[PDB]
RNA sequence: GUGGGAGAGGGUGGUGGAAUUCCCGGAGUAGCGGUGAAAUGCGCAGAUACCGGGAGGAACGCCGAUGGCGAAGGCAGCCACCUGGUCCACCCGUGACGCUGAGGCGCGAAAGCGUGGGGAGCAAACCGGAUUAGAUACCCGGGUAGUCCACGCCCUAAACGAUGCGCGCUAGGUCUCUGGGUCUCCUGGGGGCCGAAGCUAACGCGUUAAGCGCGCCGCCUGGGGAGUACGGCCGCAAGGC
């Protein structure tokens, strides 16, 4: 699954200071992670089309939050892409 | 009928998640090996549920009847 | 790691030769799948509620144990290689839910 | 050539016919009548009046072979199987038990279509 | 984000007992079966009823609900693993990041198609027995595709709440599933029944609107001809749009 301490340790990766949880940052880093559990998991599943909608689901999320990133610090959402390898 | 006496009146605290628990579970199935109706037990649609897969749990086990004869008749 | 209840029901007409040596390959099962064992509870030949192997009792043996998740089908599927082992159930623990209390 | 004296009897009763079968405490059949062994051929055989004549042909044929009390076991619902049970009540053999094996699945197999709405 | 939760949500592997069918063995004899009544059928190569052993497929009694989960189709033995959605409490983080959604892509009961397995019960077609004036039917005895599995197609439906999605507002009572609380009762979140105001042609609907508003999409414009014809697209086909 996911325990605890990786997601503390993305979170506590990605923050924009000590204390931030939700910023913009951290939640497409953990959607990223969640992301491609998924997918991990959908490679072998391929009959498994419940979960898969799921990731659609969590893939629009991820494509939204980064398109308003994108919208306010042009900078920093290349810095995220540049991280998790998204977009290409 | 049916209203008669309910179960977990009779029995004391015990674990509702106990599969191992025979003389306990035994008290919650009829003369055939049937589970009994929620009147028959008195419990919450949770409690019901829950000891389902316990007894469940323990017939897997060999330790309660899957089915019994009726005897009178 | 996890916390797991492992049932297994032997054949009661064994000797003790024989017993000490059933117990003895489940105890290699256990280490030799990295199962760490934190408690045993031994209740032994008890009558069955129905014949199993045309067998009207049944040994019991039960063990509560810690172990890797992706192991744990494994283990059990080799705690049913032996011939003298009847049934193996092996439960994920969970803390009492007690109604009437 | 039996010399049995205590036994099993068992009562299979469908909408068709009543089958009595006696046998021995191990379940061997000592001996067994029915709705057609008796005279009836048709559908009259389905009815309590010849359930009745066959347990009771049957429980003669059993003494015959010395038998004295029997444990009497019941599968199947359908028309006098009770005036089955009454021909043994009093046949001239002491009845000590009565049970109902009448069998149902956990929903195996799929029933025709004449007992349908089911599984 | 953190802490809890319920669940037949999905996928993979494993195991369980009941039941049917067949086979082997013991005992036993003249029928069993089936209907309104019968006949075909099976049975002295020993059935039916009965006890013991084996094989194999399929489905999960009780619990089971007026229950639950899911976007829908749909989901029910038990166990583990992989995994999706959702609800509550705390009020901690970000700071309008929101809604809808023509195209597109994906899912999509059943039947059906392809290749390879499997095949117990059931069962189109078929073969028979009855019934009837006839009976290509209803009833009875058989039985193939098929139903099962893997992979790939097909894309329909009374695919129904015949009720598009989202947000705000407008009496209550009652029953219920599942959280939290100062646990009678209050308070979130689902499922039902009765009903204020209102709506409605009526029936009915009525904080789970069919009320009062706003945003966006789909769609309608007399019946038959007709979901036909022509054309295009998709499909191995059947056929679909
Ligand atoms: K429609
Ligand atoms: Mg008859
Ligand atoms: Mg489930
Ligand atoms: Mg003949
Ligand atoms: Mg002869
Ligand atoms: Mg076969
Ligand atoms: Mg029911
Ligand atoms: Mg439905
Ligand atoms: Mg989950
Ligand atoms: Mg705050
Ligand atoms: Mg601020
Ligand atoms: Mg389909
Ligand atoms: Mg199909
Ligand atoms: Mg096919
Ligand atoms: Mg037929
Ligand atoms: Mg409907
Ligand atoms: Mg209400
Ligand atoms: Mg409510
Ligand atoms: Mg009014
Ligand atoms: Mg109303
Ligand atoms: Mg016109
Ligand atoms: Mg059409």
């Amino acid at each position: 699954p996911i325990t605890k301490e990786e997601k503390q340790k993305v979170i506590q990766e990605f923050a924009r200071f000590p204390g931030d949880t939700g910023s913009t940052e951290v939640q497409v880093a953990l959607l990223t992670l969640r992301i491609n559990r998924l997918s991990e998991h959908l490679k072998v599943h391929k009959k498994d089309h419940h979960s898969h909608r799921g990731l659609l689901m969590m893939v629009g999320q991820r494509r939204r939050l980064l398109r308003y990133l994108q919208r306010e610090d042009p900078e920093r959402y290349r810095a995220l892409i540049e991280k998790l390898g998204i977009r290409g | 009928p049916s209203r008669k006496a309910k179960v977990k009146a009779t029995l004391g605290e015990f674990d509702l998640r106990d599969y191992r628990n025979v003389e306990v579970l035994k008290r919650f199935l009829s003369e055939t090996g049937k589970i009994l109706p929620r009147r028959r037990t008195g419990l919450s649609a949770k409690e019901q549920r829950i000891l389902a897969k316990t007894i469940k749990r323990a017939r897997i086990l060999g330790l309660l009847p899957f089915t019994e004869k009726l005897v009178r008749k | 790691m996890r916390r797991y209840e492992v049932n297994i029901v032997l054949n009661p007409n064994l000797d003790q030769s024989q017993l000490a040596l059933e117990k003895e390959i489940i105890q290699r099962a256990l280490e030799n799948y990295g199962a760490r064992v934190e408690k045993v509870e031994e209740l032994g030949l008890r009558r069955l509620a129905y014949p199993i192997a045309k067998d009207p009792q049944g040994y019991f043996l039960w063990y509560q144990v810690e172990m890797p998740e992706d192991r744990v089908n494994d283990l059990a599927r080799e705690l049913r290689i032996r011939d003298n082992v009847r049934r193996v159930m092996v439960v994920k623990s969970q803390e009492p839910f007690l109604a009437n209390a | 050539k039996r010399q049995v004296a205590s036994g099993r009897a068992y009562i299979h009763a469908s909408y068709n016919n009543t089958i009595v079968t006696i046998t021995d405490p191990d379940g061997n059949p000592i001996t067994w009548s029915s709705g057609g062994v008796i005279g009836y051929k048709g559908s009259r055989k389905g009815t309590p009046y010849a359930a009745q004549l066959a347990a009771l042909d049957a429980a003669k044929k059993a003494m015959a072979y010395g038998m004295q009390s029997v444990d009497v076991i019941v599968r199947g619902t359908g028309a006098g199987r009770e005036q089955a049970i009454r021909a043994l009540q009093a046949s001239g053999l002491q009845v000590k038990s009565i049970v109902d094996d009448t069998p149902v699945p956990h929903n195996g197999c799929r029933p025709k279509k004449k007992f349908r709405k089911a599984s």
